[PDB]
């Protein structure tokens, strides 16, 4: 069970933002994936680890976190990126995504 | 006449599953090898 | 006998070792370089060498 | 390298429905294929898929014993068979290779996804 | 003078437990270092350094900290590490330990 | 590699008490032993010991004049002696061997603790 | 435009003390440095690139920070290092100080 | 290796000031030489400076079209003029070489700052 916060936001582009991922029992670090998916399309996966960036992505976007905690902050917001953000993670073996955060403006 | 100082060690007691640990102890025991397969070597005569 | 006497001895008798950082390891490794081309070169000649190699007397 | 839906269609309940993956540039004997669901503007959710590298399915609890999922090797394509099927899983059905295959060194992922499908569960 | 934190905490097996180490003055990041021990045996010593882990002791535990605050937290809290866990110092060649604090439940 | 204790007594306030700690497996030449006292319920404090790397005692100041620890190095062996007994002194006693050896490269620290014995202060 | 705080302290030596320097627009982590200072006489050079330090500085100073966060903390603080404290920046090649803070007591 | 500064001196509202850095050690076809400004009392100020580094000349967006910075590579000087003096310009002027050469394996910066002067718009 993974809550996201703070759900919507409609911060201006051109500045850093902060989303947040919290998780109801211990995951491990790796384990854990954030997607990005404008509507309609196949959401893309922006880091692996909670700490690794994926192949083909700006150097600004970087995610950190342990524990039950995890944050993924986008220092460069370009008007390229606003889209829902996805939490994955996986305990075991199992897959449970997130409730969506939307980033507006 | 050419003297280079080397520093005799008995032997490492201490282990772990750390990975820049594990890098020393090999080194050191490499640094043991050539001493040692270098102290056998003095016993024979130079052939010239 | 500077480096391994005085720094790395202390710490890996202590059944707890711990070294800091990675730029120590690369740095030790760089010193115990010269002396294991020293006994590989003696290792084949039985003793006499020739010519002098630059490991043995630098220029 | 790129994976290939099926084709949308129209569907009415108590009926079951099938769906279908098509790989050209890999072998499937490593690649780990899967199946979410995302609704008409929620979010999306696991449902199972196979993996592969241990040659073994998992599906979701919550759709347990609901739905089959029949991959052929040698055929390269993986089936979505879902029974029992109602009238409210009217939703876009991509299937996404994701999964980490943690060792020693490192973390291995990737991410191809397909382009997904749309099924309408309507009356007539 | 080393004040620990929060006292007593009850928290159920198989969640991440954090515990806090203040020092009234300054202590360097080493000559610091964590005991558990359990009742009338002998103390163990958990992790060095405020940040090393010691010889024979799982990857579950884990500490760091700098200047006056200190922090231990372990992901993963098995049935077999509740005790009272202090927190030793030594400014120059002195040691003073901590309170001390107890993990129960 | 492991520290044995002296022997469990009874004493009696107005006396002076014999602690004793036998090293077998080091030479106690690079072992650092000190003496610590936890309270029947209550947290430790470290009291005094010797370092022997350097060959210096040091003693608590709130202990300072009250007791004199003496190890033979030939016989490894180190005395605790406590001057002084209250009745409050009823304590289990560990020796203890804690100590970091700080480098340029790194930390070095190792705990055997032996086993530990407690005291009593009764009347009679 | 960079602002400062907590303005003036007034912290007794011999104690870690703490500065900051907030961005009204995000920068990078490098093009950033710290000036203390003595009245009457040229700035030094503490850390650039708010991670670095100088070449002739003791090992007591340490700056960190990221995105629009950045902040400079001191161990030992010496009755030598009492000045103003300023924080540099660049956001393309533009050099903008902050308003200074004081280290009093 | 040390930067040199003119002499101090009283000036009048409406004319124009000029000062001057000499430097001994280095060749300004790779330094960098800018101009602060430090009122009495109050936080300093870039003010313009040479990159010598592009060759490019640097000035604030609000001392725009006042001041004009010439910098003689071969005579090794770096020239400050200030136009439009008014009577709130008395602070102490210090030259300073300061800017980072980022590049893909780390940072570079240096400071020499000379010594400083200070101006004074007086009256008569």
């Amino acid at each position: 069970v993974l809550t996201q916060s703070p759900g919507t936001l409609s911060l201006s582009p051109g500045e850093r933002a902060t989303l947040s991922c919290r998780a109801s029992q211990i995951v491990s670090r790796n384990h854990l994936a954030w997607y990005q998916q404008k509507p309609g399309q196949a959401p893309r996966l922006l880091i692996f680890g909670a700490s690794s960036r994926a192949t083909g992505i700006p150097v600004r976007f970087s995610g950190s976190g342990s524990g039950t905690d995890f944050t993924l902050t986008i220092n460069g917001l370009a008007p390229e990126d606003f889209a829902v953000y996805y939490c994955l993670s996986s305990d075991s073996s199992i897959f449970t995504f997130g409730p969506g955060t939307k980033v507006d403006f | 006449v050419i003297t280079i100082e080397l520093s005799n060690i008995k032997e490492n007691k201490c282990n772990g599953t750390d990975a820049k640990v594990k890098l020393i102890k090999q080194e050191l025991d490499k640094y043991k090898n050539a001493v040692t397969e270098l102290q056998l070597l003095m016993q024979s005569t130079p052939a010239c | 006998k500077n480096y391994i006497d005085k720094q790395l001895l202390p710490i890996v008798n202590k059944q707890s070792c711990s070294i800091s950082n990675i730029e120590t390891v690369i740095e030790f490794q760089q010193k115990n370089n010269r002396l294991l081309e020293i006994t590989r070169e003696f290792s084949v000649n039985a003793g006499v060498t020739t010519p002098v190699s630059t490991y043995m007397l630098t220029n | 390298v790129q994976l290939v839906q099926s084709g949308a269609e129209v569907k009415k309940p108590g009926a079951t429905v099938k769906v279908s993956c098509k790989i050209s540039g890999h072998t499937l004997i490593k690649l780990s294929i899967h199946w979410v669901r995302q609704a008409p503007g929620k979010g999306l959710e696991w449902m199972g898929g196979y993996e592969g590298e241990v040659d073994e399915i998992f599906y979701a609890q919550k759709f347990q014993h609901r739905l089959t999922v029949i991959a052929d090797t040698a055929t390269d394509t993986v089936y979505m068979e879902l029974g029992r099927l109602t009238s409210d899983d009217t939703a876009v059905y991509f299937c996404g290779t994701l999964g980490v295959t943690v060792t020693e060194a490192g973390l291995g992922i990737d991410d191809y996804w397909g382009q997904g499908t749309l099924v309408t569960v309507s009356s007539a």
